[PDB]
RNA sequence: UGGCGCCCGAACAGGGACUUGA
């Protein structure tokens, strides 16, 4: 095959990201699989000629024992953003988000059959670290399309369509969408039939040599709305907490009012004093209740703007997240109560949130993780199971935004 | 027979063309002698007319030293694969170890044929020379030599997996578990193997024996330690001396246990001139005396044993100082250290302990590639309450409780619901942005209002002051309603210490309280008594 | 002369809380 010329973003140089330290177990795994990759010709050892480097991690996908290489191409993806979005971007179908079942295959093994542009292999370089820096880390390139690089599916989509066209013709009701390395196969058939079609698709890929959470239910996803506390007797603290929550919610819902509620707190009263809601106050509170359940009016997805996902730790294994582009314009607010370990729960929440956005908007969000930068960077690879990696930043959660749910 | 590493300049740049500085009689005579010797050895070739490039050449017997500033910033960027160095704790016990100083290390690796012309020379009376080998001080010489040396050692390390070879800037550490007689024979094989590629290493007679002074460490075949650290016994201390003292005992902290640098490091704040005689504080003097006592006896580390599991016992030194002893066997510790750093203005023991654990985990992965089994001085229940009721995703790996006198615990806890029968205190404070004549006060449901003028206080300081008034004038149980997220955020974190003295006074007042509820109400919304407080604390400050 | 580590200070950008004025 002829390599597709890949041009880096003008005015930007290849990645030079430092390799994060890896445990001896991961380093041993990486050397075992990278030596095999070099033997097969997928990678080649390089000298100090090129200064580029992308951190490489080792993970274990769900329900798997063999180790899996996870190369962090987040910086390379940014440095080549034009190539894989406008030149060869993959359109996102708006149908799979409404499908009963959306299976997530792993077609990233078919990219290694496509050679990579020689002038671009320099930027796709990674170093395998050594414990205690005893020996120099092993430096490798990619003689074939790297998987986890957003440009490989764009280059391979020409071959992927030919692979899936015979399948899609016979199954027009299946919405197949690949983001980076997976293949989100959505269908409205029952669970029994849908798995059969996935097996048919899997057998479809094997005939071309493409060896193959795992299954999602987009139709069963509902945004968790803001719910105000309900009680027979209201204390001064309860009204104060309610007014503070409603006052903050006014930034999201313009129709929220706290006028009559504040009229109950006129003088200086004990926080435990029981305040009997007046008729006007009760009516206004009811008005706020029905506004909150309604969706945020005027909020629409803007493809140009990057999605931002904010996660809050509600405690007891419950996490609340909100996906937005502009502040207070939440495109989707949810909760990850599935959950032991805070980092394990946060990593699972990040992967679940990212997968939800991929099948809804076709793009991972920017994550505002409520975790220390060093704690996450050290333990996030022990629970990661997704081939893709989103962009995250670490923030200090304000105490009064954690009250998305009491 | 060494394969050259292709090199090229940065895009749009060309080889430097610098003027040669007229050398003196004693420099020119020596330089030509060096150039003639290297030329006869093939390390330099004469390219006068076809190489319109030049670099500054000077002598600093005489040793040639060319400054490659112009060429260093024009050559392609290299990847320094090994930037850090191995901590001796990460090494492993070896029965026999030898150090081979690679004579003419860089000068044995040929330079790229297309790049030699850019490293041109010029010596007055001139004569032009170019480097046929890796130059000294060049940007690519370290990376290229390490790559070239690594490829030279791979066919020998593969044949001798038992032998462990570590390569540094110039010296080559070849450790082995073989006997002295057998080890020397194997080292000769490496010396002959290296000689096949032209690399020269010293013989046994000209070799060095342990200890091996390496990057400040004094490495033995079975134990390691930092090089002898002697602290000055002077009377008057300057910022330069404190910087030397802090650095010297920071090096010792990784082996010597219980090294405190908190007080001495604080003396470096607010001082710029290095000649300013710092009046060493009693606390700083006390720490310095303790550090001197710790360094009285020699402390030797131990090498990593992969067959055993790492332990990491952490101790609390007080005042935000932590000490950890990473070990595998009892009382024989591979490495020690400290975590005196404070993340943020406000912290407590539990949050600091988690940060200290994370720091140990990060340094343990780089050194040993595995996290240790921590032995923290914090109760399991105490940690459970913290991380369960904390907004971060804090987590620490498998750890065990060790009962030491300085246990880690939460000095106070804020009630999750209003306290029945406790007088409510609505607290707020307004600070002028020009005259800084702020004001703080509180209003309670029992008609007990108070105000105290403040000076040189900020908006933030006044809010904390208003909280402090409520705790002072309340009983054991107090309900505090503050309309500021700054004060709420600080107190809700349950800090035990902080740089600010205003918050510290609050902490010592929160502990005395058996029950404290800190509520929050939006400002300017007329939320009951909070509106009244703003009237008192803004009568002559805000408008 | 370059690199790394620690500390101090300054300028930058963003991510927040808050005050005053228009
Ligand atoms: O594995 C080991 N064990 C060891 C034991 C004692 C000494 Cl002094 C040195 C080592 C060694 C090393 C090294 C570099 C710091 C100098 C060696 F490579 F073997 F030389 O690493
Ligand atoms: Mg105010």
């Amino acid at each position: 095959i002829e390599t597709v010329p890949v041009k880096l973003k003008p005015g930007m140089d290849g990645p030079k990201v430092k390799q994060w330290p890896l445990t001896e177990e991961k380093i041993k795994a990486l050397v075992e699989i990278c030596t095999e990759m070099e033997k097969e010709g997928k990678i080649s050892k390089i000298g100090p000629e090129n200064p580029y480097n992308t951190p490489v991690f080792a993970i274990k996908k769900k329900d798997s024992t063999k180790w899996r290489k996870l190369v962090d191409f987040r910086e390379l993806n940014k440095r080549t953003q034009d190539f894989w979005e406008v030149q060869l971007g993959i359109p996102h179908p708006a149908g799979l988000k409404k499908k009963k079942s959306v299976t997530v295959l792993d077609v990233g093994d078919a990219y290694f059959s496509v050679p990579l542009d020689e002038d671009f292999r320099k930027y796709t370089a990674f170093t395998i670290p050594s414990i205690n820096n005893e020996t120099p880390g092993i430096r490798y390139q990619y003689n074939v399309l790297p998987q986890g690089w957003k440009g490989s599916p764009a280059i391979f989509q020409s071959s992927m369509t030919k692979i899936l066209e015979p399948f899609k013709k016979q199954n027009p009701d299946i919405v197949i969408y690949q983001y980076m390395d997976d293949l989100y196969v959505g269908s409205d058939l029952e669970i029994g039939q849908h798995r059969t079609k996935i097996e048919e698709l899997r057998q479809h890929l094997l005939r071309w040599g493409l060896t193959t959470g795992y299954e999602l239910h987009p139709d069963k996803w509902t945004v968790q709305p803001i719910v105000l506390p309900e009680k027979d007797s209201w204390t001064v603290n309860d009204i104060q907490k309610l007014v503070g929550k409603l006052n903050w919610a006014s930034q999201i819902y313009p129709g929220i009012k706290v006028r009559q509620l504040s009229k109950l707190l006129r003088g200086t009263k004990a926080l435990t004093e029981v305040i009997p809601l007046t008729e006007e106050a009760e009516l206004e509170l009811a008005e706020n209740r029905e506004i909150l359940k309604e969706p945020v009016h005027g909020v629409y997805y803007d493809p140009s703007k990057d999605l931002i996902a904010e996660i809050q730790k509600q405690g007891q294994g419950q996490w609340t997240y909100q996906i937005y582009q502009e502040p207070f314009k939440n495109l989707k607010t949810g909760k990850y109560a599935r959950m032991t370990n805070d980092v394990k729960q946060l990593t699972e929440a990040v992967q679940k949130i990212t997968t939800e956005s991929i099948v809804i908007w076709g793009k991972t969000p920017k994550f505002k993780l409520p975790i220390q930068k060093e704690t996450w960077e050290t333990w996030w690879t022990e629970y990661w199971q997704a081939t893709w990696i989103p962009e995250w930043e670490f923030v200090n959660t304000p105490p009064l935004v954690k009250l998305w749910y009491q | 027979p060494i394969e050259t590493v292709p090199v090229k300049l940065k895009p749009g740049m060309d080889g430097p063309k610098v003027k040669q500085w007229p050398l003196t009689e004693e420099k020119i005579k020596a330089l030509v002698e060096i150039c003639t010797e290297m030329e006869k050895e093939g390390k330099i070739s004469k390219i006068g007319p076809e190489n319109p490039y030049n670099t500054p050449v000077f002598a600093i017997k005489w040793r040639k030293l060319v400054d490659f500033r112009e060429l260093n910033k024009r050559t392609q960027d290299f990847w320094e694969v090994q930037l850090g160095i191995p901590h001796p704790a990460g090494l492993k016990k070896k029965k026999s170890v030898t150090v081979l100083d690679v004579g003419d290390a860089y000068f044995s690796v040929p330079l790229d044929e297309d790049f030699r012309k850019y490293t041109a020379f010029t010596i007055p009376s001139g004569i032009r020379y170019q480097y046929n080998v890796l130059p000294q001080g060049w940007k690519g010489s370290p990376a290229i030599f390490q790559s070239s040396m690594t490829k030279i050692l791979e066919p020998f390390k593969k044949q001798n997996p038992d032998i462990v070879i570590y390569q540094y800037m110039d010296d080559l550490y070849v450790g082995s578990d073989l006997e002295i007689g057998q080890h020397r024979t194997k080292i000769e094989e490496l010396r002959q193997h290296l000689l096949r590629w032209g690399l020269t290493t010293p013989d046994k007679k000209h070799q060095k024996e342990p200890p091996f002074l390496w990057m400040g460490y004094e490495l033995h075949p079975d134990k390691w330690t930092v090089q002898p650290i002697v602290l000055p016994e002077k009377d008057s201390w300057t910022v330069n001396d404190i910087c030397k003292l802090v650095g010297k005992l920071n090096w010792a902290s990784q082996i010597y246990p219980g090294i405190k640098v908190r007080q001495l490091s604080k003396l470096l704040r607010g001082t710029k001139a290095l000649t300013e005689v710092i009046p060493l504080t009693e606390e700083a003097e006390l720490e310095l005396a303790e550090n001197r006592e710790i360094l009285k006896e020699p402390v030797h580390g131990v090498y990593y044993d992969p067959s055993k599991d790492l332990i990491a016992e952490i101790q609390k030194q007080g005042q935000g100082q932590w000490t950890y002893q990473i070990y595998q066997e009892p009382f024989k510790n591979l490495k020690t250290g400290k975590y005196a750093r404070m993340r943020g203005a406000h912290t407590n023991d539990v949050k600091q302990l988690t940060e200290a654990v994370q720091k140990i985990t990060t340094e343990s992965i780089v050194i040993w590639g595995k996290t240790p089994k921590f032995k923290l001085p914090i109760q399991k229940e105490t940690w459970e309450t913290w991380w369960t009721e904390y907004w971060q995703a804090t987590w620490i790996p498998e750890w065990e409780f060790v009962n030491t006198p300085p246990l880690v615990k939460l000095w106070y806890q804020l009630e999750k619901e209003p306290i029945v029968g406790a007088e409510t205190f609505y607290v707020d404070g307004a600070a002028n942005r020009e005259t800084k004549l702020g004001k703080a006060g509180y209003v309670t449901n029992k008609g007990r209002q108070k105000v105290v003028p403040l000076t040189n206080t900020t908006n933030q300081k006044t809010q904390l002051q208003a909280i402090y008034l409520a705790l002072q004038d309340s009983g054991l149980e107090v309900n505090i309603v503050t309309d500021s997220q700054y004060a709420l955020g600080i107190i809700q974190a349950q800090p035990d210490k902080s740089e600010s003295e205003l918050v510290n006074q609050i902490i010592e007042q929160l502990i005395k309280k058996e029950k404290v509820y800190l509520a929050w109400v939006p400002a300017h919304k007329g939320i009951g008594g909070n509106e009244q407080v703003d009237k008192l604390v803004s009568a002559g400050i805000r408008k």
